[PDB]
């Protein structure tokens, strides 16, 4: 009953290691990993919206949640990556 | 045929799907258009980091197919990923090879 | 349909030793096997009780992998690999 | 390096098992333990195989994690042999019997 | 920002210990307690409904949330009180 | 009985609880029984901690419950202690208790 | 440059008392500095999250509730400051 | 009396007490310093400083309790840094 992100994780794997493959057991782990993080980030964004009496989750709540949930450098790059995405999406 | 939202944001992860999953979970009354873009981008980045480290771990073991063991080795050997996933159990991931110095011979 | 009993004894000395070895233990007192059986039973009873609560809540008779994953999360443990 | 005493054997065993990922408790007996425990909570309760496997992966991960902490407790008392008091101390600090 | 239940906590205090008062700092602790438990139960009931693709949170979700969140014995009592209240409420529909 | 609380035999606010459940991002809809069941549980757990803190207050000849009594009640009760294991009660202190090996 | 070392404002007798409340009978002289280290880490983690909440809300005054939310992120639930 | 007798007397006294044990002002100045390294110009509600202190003190006493158990475990009655480190490793607070 959980989302599958397989197609997408395959695509990312090829961008990073065109050479290497991934077993189904491992794909099952990656899917659990994406759902987990998705849930942590959205749950926290939801808490933030509620705390501030805001009815809408925006990319700001997502960003703050990401800062709160991820450790040091990983949070810095994630924030950077999120920002780039929104910037490019907003332009194009 | 319309350009996908993922395409417009320079991503592989599904912006469209992510926005729908965000609405299906009732996390707030409304979900802004940028939220799923920012979220999808973070999920992709994290996925790339782990695949990156895991692919490596697979090479170090003369292997070409990433298995649970490699994901575990990659996570547990990375200080930040290991902290992010501190309460996570990777099925068939095993443990990091490590013996307390006190137990080894002189 | 048979009344199962004493199966905690299926968690044997060698199985327990293999577990301690993976945990990096170099030497084991003979009293840890019964101790281990006791902690394992407690852990299992708790997880199984919660998994079945999810199962019965959904009015099902068959406990699923996801019922266990939800139950483990309840104990603050996140299990990867069974979302399929 | 001591040559092939029980300590040398224990160490080879640690290396062997820290290298593999297979489950270490026999599967059928584990399944029987799971079903036996469930008989209390409810009669006519079935378990999907992957549910039993999920339980086993979680149980073994839990036990070896507990043994790692236990080992640190033994080493703390300048001991190399783990004993029940090491497990109990680890659990106390973990909040499992605090 | 958090709900105040002072008036109710106070009324319950009169039933269980009629001649005992409660301090303002203690009332604040009690308010934090109520809010905390309310959030844990609603949160788990919300997870249950979504897990079962249910759009509505009903007393069955609250009940299951309660059995999951409270230690065994205490849950028995809470479940009983929950059920009683629902029964009285319906019998007087 | 006129109010929903009254109809349920409760002191805790059923109407208010229904409103808080709906306002909280929990589900699209909230049935009428949910808030009565939740209000009853809250009331019952409140009575439990009050009963026990009240007792602790008396054990010290006090007639007023203060944070210290809430802490003593919770920590001396196995069930409440489990329920509230990661909770810190401001101004509650700890349970008087010294490890035996430390005594002369 | 400038000296920012307020952690040393945390006193040896204060630490001694905390340890006594914790049932400790005898204290090595080395645990005082060790204790200052873990306390500084604890506060850094909680204050970092509390100000993250404050900034997100576009405020400049950190409130008790911001600290409570920050404590929850650390797995700690604090009672008494919701008024 | 013996230091042991004095210590035991102190434990009984502090375990019966609920008052904060670190000084108000020095704690407040510590909080301000740390916040300053994240965002300058920040102010703290005074009740926020107090929430931080109640939490910080509860945390430290809790840690001393585990630390104590670790010293007793090694047949010592004196806590040492290695005791704090063991407790923290097991609590998962560090690596
Ligand atoms: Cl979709
Ligand atoms: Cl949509
Ligand atoms: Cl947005
Ligand atoms: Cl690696
Ligand atoms: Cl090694
Ligand atoms: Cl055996
Ligand atoms: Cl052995
Ligand atoms: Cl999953
Ligand atoms: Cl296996
Ligand atoms: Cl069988
Ligand atoms: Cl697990
Ligand atoms: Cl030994
Ligand atoms: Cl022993
Ligand atoms: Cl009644
Ligand atoms: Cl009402
Ligand atoms: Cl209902
Ligand atoms: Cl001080
Ligand atoms: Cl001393
Ligand atoms: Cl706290
Ligand atoms: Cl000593
Ligand atoms: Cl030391
Ligand atoms: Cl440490």
């Amino acid at each position: 009953r959980k989302e599958s992100y397989s197609i997408y994780v395959y695509k990312v794997l090829k961008q990073v290691h065109p050479d290497t493959g991934i077993s189904s057991k491992a794909m099952g782990i990656m899917n659990s990993f994406v759902n987990d993080i998705f849930e942590r980030i959205a749950g926290e964004a939801s808490r933030l919206a509620h705390y501030n009496k805001r009815s809408t989750i925006t990319s700001r709540e997502i960003q703050t949640a990401v800062r709160l949930l991820l450790p040091g450098e990983l949070a810095k790059h994630a924030v950077s990556e999120g920002t780039k995405a929104v910037t490019k999406y907003t332009s194009s | 045929k319309a350009k996908s939202r993922s395409s417009r944001a320079g991503l592989q992860f599904p912006v469209g799907r992510v926005h729908r999953l965000l609405r299906k979970g009732n996390y707030a009354e409304r979900v802004g258009a940028g939220a799923p873009v920012y979220l999808a981008a973070v999920l992709e980045y994290l996925t790339a980091e782990i695949l990156e480290l895991a692919g490596n771990a697979a090479r170090d073991n003369k292997k070409t197919r990433i298995i649970p063991r490699h994901l575990q080795l990659a996570i547990r050997n990375d200080e930040e990923l290991n902290k992010l996933l501190g309460k996570v159990t990777i099925a068939q991931g095993g443990v990091l090879p490590n013996i307390q110095a006190v137990l080894l011979p002189k | 349909r048979k009344v199962l009993r004493d199966n905690i004894q299926g968690i044997t000395k060698p199985a327990i030793r293999r577990l301690a070895r993976r945990g990096g233990v170099k030497r084991i007192s003979g009293l840890i096997y019964e101790e281990t059986r006791g902690v394992l039973k407690v852990f299992l009873e708790n997880v199984i009780r919660d998994a079945v609560t999810y199962t019965e809540h959904a009015k099902r008779k068959t406990v699923t992998a996801m019922d266990v994953v939800y139950a483990l999360k309840r104990q603050g443990r996140t299990l990867y690999g069974f979302g399929g | 390096p001591h040559r092939y005493r029980p300590g040398t054997v224990a160490l080879r065993e640690i290396r062997r098992y820290q290298k593999s990922t297979e489950l270490l408790i026999r599967k059928l007996p584990f399944q029987r333990l799971v079903r036996e425990i469930a008989q209390d909570f409810k009669t006519d309760l079935r378990f999907q195989s992957s549910a039993v496997m999920a339980l086993q992966e979680a149980s073994e991960a839990y036990l070896v994690g507990l043994f790692e902490d236990t080992n640190l407790c033994a080493i703390h008392a300048k001991r190399v042999t783990i004993m029940p008091k090491d497990i109990q101390l680890a659990r106390r600090i973990r909040g499992e019997r605090a």
